[PDB]
């Protein structure tokens, strides 16, 4: 719940880095908004 | 570009000017401070505070009424709020089991509603003087973005739903459709035919891609397409807004590259990428007419909380950028 | 701001 795990953009190819934390798959399941608002409500800012 | 007098505390989620049906040009931006503030433009560009509301929740969208006399709110306090200008008084009107995601207005010749998209998976229509939503629908998975145009609504939700409503008589699912995007929907816009009619809609990836979808084409894997966007080993952005010239039909995107890009879907070109601000692009929209382009330049949380610094200020630009989103 | 054609997906 939240951003917890420091932010890695994963590597691809098409050599690519993609610069969204959602890209990540221990957070591919949730938007960026669902994190904020869970680093809000955990007064993580 | 200029600078917007009195920007939210917070980081902007939503923009959205006012309605043909007012004289001049009002502009709503929703934060993450919880706030709804309308600022007066004019045509100077000088623009004046005129009044502001609060949830006890960031505020995710806003839109107005076809009519011009009250701005909607919906917020993660899971509800959304029917806001009177003329009192500047404000009054709940839908209730959620989780955060609002999305609002709009629909005027049809037979009703008139407001239509939320809520992460409880839920899509309820307002009357907004009854506590009981007129229609609910279930969504497969978390409401992401919408956009509406009568007769046609879309809706983007999580894992790729995508779903096209029909709004004549009353709402139902028109069709469900595969998304043409391989990850994370953001963002989505309704674009027209010559005759005016809704026709498809653009569609924002977290993967710096917008993907053109017409409802009916004749050639489908011809006539729709992806394009490339919002990218500086390449880095890849994601795209947080896209909005339609209400007059030339082109569009803009803007994305956590803390940049916008201006577009001609019918011709395939890029028509001008902006230069890189210091945070990323949160949201953008038109006025009524197209002769203002305006962008919020927030942080979007696409890096995590490690990198968001609370004492950044939050801008919004005014762009009066009607000439360079003209085809030819 | 020159005008360029998009980077499509083939």
């Amino acid at each position: 719940t939240g951003t917890t795990i420091k932010f890695n953009p994963p590597t691809g190819t098409d050599s690519t880095k993609h610069q969204c934390i959602t890209a990540m798959k221990e957070y591919e399941s949730k938007s960026l908004e669902e994190l904020r608002l869970e680093d809000y409500q955990a007064n993580r800012k | 570009d200029i600078e917007v007098t009195s920007s939210p505390d917070d980081s902007i989620g939503c923009l959205s000017f006012s309605p043909p049906t007012l004289p001049g040009n009002f502009l709503i931006a929703g934060s993450w401070a919880n706030d709804v503030r309308c600022w007066e433009v004019q045509d100077s560009g000088q623009t004046i505070p005129k009044a502001q509301q609060m949830h006890t929740g960031p505020v995710l969208d806003v839109c107005w009424s076809d009519d011009g006399s009250k701005v909607f709110t919906a917020s993660c306090d899971k509800t959304a709020k029917m806001w009177d200008l003329s009192s500047n008084q404000a009054i709940q009107i839908a209730q959620h089991d989780a955060p609002v995601k999305t609002i709009h207005w629909i005027k049809a010749p037979n009703y008139s509603c407001v239509m939320t998209g809520s992460w409880d998976k839920t899509l309820k229509f307002w009357d907004t003087r009854s506590s009981n939503p007129m229609m609910v629908l279930q969504l497969p998975e978390r409401c992401y973005c919408a956009d509406v145009i009568y007769p046609m609504a879309v809706v983007a939700t999580a894992e790729r739903g995508l779903i096209v409503y029909q709004l004549e008589n009353q709402p139902s699912e028109f069709r469900r459709i595969e998304s043409p995007l391989k990850h994370q929907h953001r963002c989505v816009a309704i674009f027209k035919d010559k005759q005016n009619k809704p026709t498809g809609f653009a569609l924002g990836s977290i993967e710096g891609r917008v993907a053109i979808h017409y409802i009916n084409p004749p050639n489908p894997a011809k006539d729709n397409f992806t394009f490339k966007c919002h990218r500086s080993p390449q880095d890849i952005y994601a795209v947080n807004g896209i909005a339609f010239h209400p007059v030339h039909g082109t569009l803009a995107t803007v994305g956590s590259d803390g940049r916008f890009s201006f577009w001609d879907k019918d011709a395939r070109t890029k028509l001008k990428t902006s230069e890189q601000l210091d945070q990323p692009i949160s949201a953008c929209c038109f006025n009524h007419n197209g002769n203002i382009f305006a962008y919020a330049s927030s942080y979007d949380w696409s890096k995590g909380h490690e990198f968001y610094n609370p004492q950044k200020k939050n801008y919004i630009f005014l762009r009066n950028a009607a000439e360079e989103l003209k085809p030819r | 701001d020159d005008e360029e054609p998009m980077e499509l997906d083939y």
